[PDB]
């Protein structure tokens, strides 16, 4: 928990507040761009199952991993930035991304 | 409260 953007923004967003969550991904493009991706290309998940897709093109992204020295209560993050394409799994109606399956 | 969809923005999307 310092200045850096991942102890900041997972903070603010809730998933540092009572535990350390030990990776996470941020996306930086306009979420109607994120939720357009389930309709691009549909891709198996991890699990087999058929409701992940593929951007046709990659996005701005931070992944955010938690230093081998980090401990509840002070998370520690390492950031690294990068442009990848992400895989997300896809429901509702409308549907809608319900889960980050990976970046490639 | 928190829908799946809306926890997934809230979690990875910064817009």
């Amino acid at each position: 928990s310092s200045s850096n953007y991942c102890n900041q923004m997972m903070k603010s967003r809730n998933l540092t507040k009572d535990r350390c969550k030990p990776v996470n991904t941020f996306v930086h493009e306009s979420l109607a761009d994120v939720q357009a991706v389930c309709s691009q290309k549909n891709v198996a998940c991890k699990n087999g199952q058929t409701n992940c897709y593929q951007s046709y093109s990659t996005m701005s992204i931070t992944d955010c991993r938690e230093t081998g020295s980090s401990k509840y209560p002070n998370c520690a993050y390492k950031t690294t930035q990068a442009n990848k394409h992400i895989i997300v799994a896809c429901e509702g109606n409308p549907y809608v991304p319900v889960h980050f399956d990976a970046s490639v | 409260k928190e829908t799946a969809a809306a926890k997934f923005e809230r979690q990875h999307a910064d817009s």
